[PDB]
């Protein structure tokens, strides 16, 4: 269970503090994110007219609304596995 | 006897799977373009969009992900850890 004594440790073997690591992942994550709800708008908007309506509104306001569902997901889920990075991969059992 | 890579590479992938669930919901896709469904190619073209996503929603973090393992050569480290951890036990 979490000390200083425990984390300066895993940092000398790592080469770096173990949080980097959750950080560069999220960090990675959250752009990849933006990239794909980016190409969605965009592919969409290409083909924003089909018969004789502009959906162009509708478009914008619509991949507006997943990029927060997915924010939402992506920071529950991700949430979840920083806690578990750092009590099940990057901690030191007990044994000290 | 080493396992702490491969709970890093499984929950990383569980992550990413989950996050992107109510994207494959062909539900959740309908309601943020309701009148663009109503359509016959809008809904042809929000089919092969999610498709499209999807993909690069994977490809993308396929390789970002394993990228930041080498740069931190994080399999080393959590294998010698692993390896420390079973030489205290014995």
């Amino acid at each position: 269970t979490p000390t200083m004594q425990s984390t300066s440790l895993l940092t000398e073997h790592l080469g770096y503090p173990p949080i980097s690591l959750v950080d560069d992942i999220i960090n990675a994550v959250n752009e990849i994110m933006y990239k794909c709800t980016n190409a969605m708008e965009k592919y969409l908007m290409q083909r924003n007219i089909i018969g004789k309506k502009d959906f162009s509104d509708e478009i914008k306001i619509g991949t507006a609304k997943l990029e927060s569902l997915l924010e939402n997901s992506v920071d529950k889920n991700f949430d979840k596995l920083e806690l578990y990075v750092l009590r099940n991969i990057l901690s030191i059992p007990s044994d000290l | 006897e080493h396992i702490r890579f491969q709970r890093l590479v499984q929950v990383c992938n569980k992550a990413l799977e989950e996050s992107i669930r109510k994207l494959q919901s062909w539900e959740k896709i309908h309601e943020c373009f309701p009148n663009y469904g109503q359509t016959r190619e809008g809904i042809e073209n929000l089919t092969v969009c999610q498709q499209q996503v999807i993909k690069l929603w994977s490809n993308l973090s396929r390789v970002e992900f394993d990228a930041i393992f080498h740069e931190r050569s994080i399999e080393e480290k959590l294998n010698q850890l692993d390896d420390l951890i079973n030489k205290a036990r014995s």
